[PDB]
């Protein structure tokens, strides 16, 4: 239950990204991973520009 | 880099832009951090695979105006495709500029006369990018 | 030297006022640098750019006659490389091929003084001229 | 450094025409005790 | 002064004989007089009137061929800076 709510702050801190989006396949893949970190000092700009490269991976026509 | 590769960068950058510039080269330095989330992550970049394929642009001044300077009219949506093809370009994205020093010492036949201790001083503009004209629309995001 | 090379060659005049005049004319535009920090010379940016550089090259040269990414050796050697005819002018590309040419013949020039004997691990070369060492550092690196 | 005043002062006014190249290249050259012996070899005249 | 500064060429002598026509001429369109006092180098102007001077160069260079806007340097500048090939023949273009 925790995790969950954990998830979607992160989600609110990348972008503030709508659920629309967080149901995208790159989203609901990289999200979980997302979640096992940003409890560190990291960065929430790291996130952003992780989300940017690899969503530009994936549409690669 | 392969020895000859680096042995043509030396001979490009130390020899053809100084004799064909004059002089008129400035090294620069780039926030691609702050670059990639002005340049785009707005609108069009988000959307979930659906509105993006077919989707018009943002058209913002920041982009939409850096490709009518590349390109004049024949554009109808005046993005038409090019920012697609550009944000999957940028998964190969970098660092910041950075500057480094290289302490160097001599080759041996110039360490020898009271030279051992004489440490050369190279810097070297790591990860940036020579540059030749006034920018105006980036200088947010490129320092001289 | 270049009487003792043989390399004295007059192919390259008309290459250079072009490239000068590239070089000279303050107009050159934003997106270019904005490649040359996008790509970095790991060429699948570049295969994945391949058609936006035409274009910028294509109106850019054609229109504008000023010549296009005339700054990062690693853009002019690649333009070289992958860069065809095809999507571009070749009159332009004949002018890259000649760039590329001409630091081949630079090196040729001064690597006339190759003599097979090394001292302690630096070839003879390296002792000769300052330019085939490990010592000077290509000022613009993107990777080391 | 390695690039001292007279580089820039030359590649100031050089002539845009293949021998501000190859001179600036040539200006590279070193003034090693072994530099001075594989020049007098290739019978290449130093700066003396 | 020219041998010490090495810069000797001869690169401009069909541009200054073609300037030299077109200041000597004295069939100068009247409008350019207009342009060049409501444009005064703020370039925004000229972003206005970027069609219609090249309207006029284009056709004063390709039919008259002599060349126009010799005259104001902020003009002839701006011809430099902001102006196209697909406006105005590239012939003109090269001389600015």
């Amino acid at each position: 239950k925790e995790e969950e709510k954990k998830k979607q702050q992160m989600l609110t801190g990348v972008l503030g990204l709508q659920p629309t989006m967080a149901n995208h396949p790159v989203l609901g893949v990289f999200l979980p991973k997302y979640a096992k970190q940003n409890g560190g000092n990291v960065d929430k700009t790291a996130f952003r520009l992780d989300l940017i490269r690899m969503l530009a991976l994936h549409r690669l026509n | 880099p392969s020895n000859e590769n680096t042995i043509l960068s030396k001979i490009f950058y130390f020899c053809v832009l100084p004799a064909l510039s004059n002089n008129k080269a400035c090294g620069a330095g780039v926030n691609v951090k702050e670059l990639v989330l002005d340049l785009f992550y707005t609108e069009p970049f988000i959307c979930p695979d659906d509105c993006f394929q077919e989707n018009p642009i943002s058209s913002d001044v920041l982009m939409s105006l850096i490709r009518e300077a590349m390109g004049p009219g024949y554009t109808v949506a005046n993005t038409s495709s090019i920012a697609k093809q550009l944000f999957k370009s940028l998964i190969y994205i970098n660092e910041n500029t950075k500057i480094l020093e290289v302490e160097v010492s001599l080759d041996p036949a110039q360490r020898h006369g009271n030279s051992v201790h004489f440490q050369s001083l190279q810097h070297i503009l790591y990860n940036g990018l020579c540059l030749i004209s006034p920018i105006t629309t980036l200088r947010r995001y490129y320092q001289p | 030297m270049l009487e003792h090379a043989k390399t004295n060659s007059h192919n390259y005049d008309f290459t250079l006022k072009i490239v000068t005049e590239s070089l000279t004319s303050g107009s050159y535009p934003e997106l270019a640098y904005v490649i040359e920090i996008l790509v970095h010379g790991n060429k699948h940016a570049f295969m994945i750019l391949k058609q936006v550089i035409s274009q910028c090259i294509s109106y850019w040269f054609n229109m504008k006659h000023i010549l296009l990414f005339c700054n990062s050796f690693e853009m002019i050697m690649l333009i070289s490389n992958h860069m065809g005819d095809e999507l571009i002018p070749g009159a332009a590309f004949a002018h890259y091929r000649n760039l590329v040419s001409l630091i081949r013949l630079v090196k040729r020039t001064i690597s006339i003084s190759n003599i097979n004997e090394q001292l302690c691990g630096e070839p003879l070369v390296n002792f000769a001229n300052a330019l085939f060492d490990g010592r000077l550092f290509c000022p613009f690196v993107h990777t080391m | 450094n390695w690039q001292r005043t007279p580089f820039s002062v030359y590649s100031a006014f050089c002539p845009n025409s293949l021998l501000s190249i190859m001179t600036l290249a040539a200006m590279h050259s070193k003034l090693s005790p072994v530099a001075i012996a594989i020049q007098s070899k290739s019978k290449i005249h130093p700066g003396f």
